[PDB]
DNA sequence: CGGGGACCCGGAAGGG
DNA sequence: GCCCTTCCGGGTCCCC
């Protein structure tokens, strides 16, 4: 559990409501958009000390997870990628249940 | 020799990790120095800060990210301990209190 | 029409 | 090896 991953830095901002502005969950079970991800690049980038850090590079972190059963896209929509990975057993709840939490307008 | 968490910044943060604390310690070298979160039960989860040798200031600091909690479920606030701990040495430090929220 | 400019895709090299 | 970071060449859009 040491110098955290892309997709563990974005569950993250997935689970603060301070942060729905720029990254937030569309509603379809683990389905997520990248609002703003010029936002989410510099937050990732700040986090692992990457004053150069975009949103170009950060999806190609993205794409290496796409044979590895953690996130894939979602073909044809902008920004929108979802966890493929056992999310319930990481984060004790269901999607529904977290999207009420989260205030979450599909 | 002996570990020491003099003082820390915060004892408080949200379940899903990421928050910044700045812990004061006793003498610590920089490559041999582990903070570990952990829970003592049977189900005995532990986790660790996620810091770099750079964030170790002077010997005597440590500046750091707690780790996610092993789940985000929880409807009143839980309390985890924390240690030191050397990678080579065994030893550990007195623990500390900290305390997961919820939302 | 023709181009730039976004998203995207993955290969290749390299770091830590 | 792993996990990106940094490039790049190539593809599809849309819009000026």
């Amino acid at each position: 559990s040491g110098p955290i991953q892309l997709w563990q830095f974005l569950l993250e901002l997935l689970t603060d409501k301070s942060c729905q502005s720029f990254i937030s969950w569309t509603g379809d079970g683990w389905e997520f958009k990248l609002s703003d991800p010029d936002e989410v690049a510099r937050r990732w980038g700040k986090r692992k000390n990457k004053p150069k850090m975009n949103y170009e590079k950060l999806s190609r972190g993205l794409r290496y997870y796409y044979d590895k059963n953690i996130i894939h896209k979602t073909a044809g929509k902008r920004y929108v990628y979802r966890f493929v990975c056992d999310l319930q057993s990481l984060l004790g709840y269901t999607p529904e249940e977290l999207h009420a939490m989260l205030d979450v307008k599909p | 020799s002996n570990l020491k968490i003099s003082r820390m910044d915060k004892t408080a943060g949200s379940v899903r990790g990421g928050d910044e604390v700045y812990l004061l310690c006793d003498k610590v070298q920089k490559d041999d120095i582990e903070v570990r979160f952990y829970e003592d039960d049977e189900n005995g989860w532990q986790a660790f800060g996620d810091f770099s040798p750079t964030d170790v200031h002077k010997q005597y600091a440590i500046v750091f990210r707690t780790p996610p909690y092993h789940k985000m479920k929880i409807e009143r606030p839980v309390t985890v301990f924390l240690q030191l701990k050397r990678k080579r040495g065994g030893d550990v430090s007195d623990s500390k209190q900290f305390t997961y929220y919820p939302l």
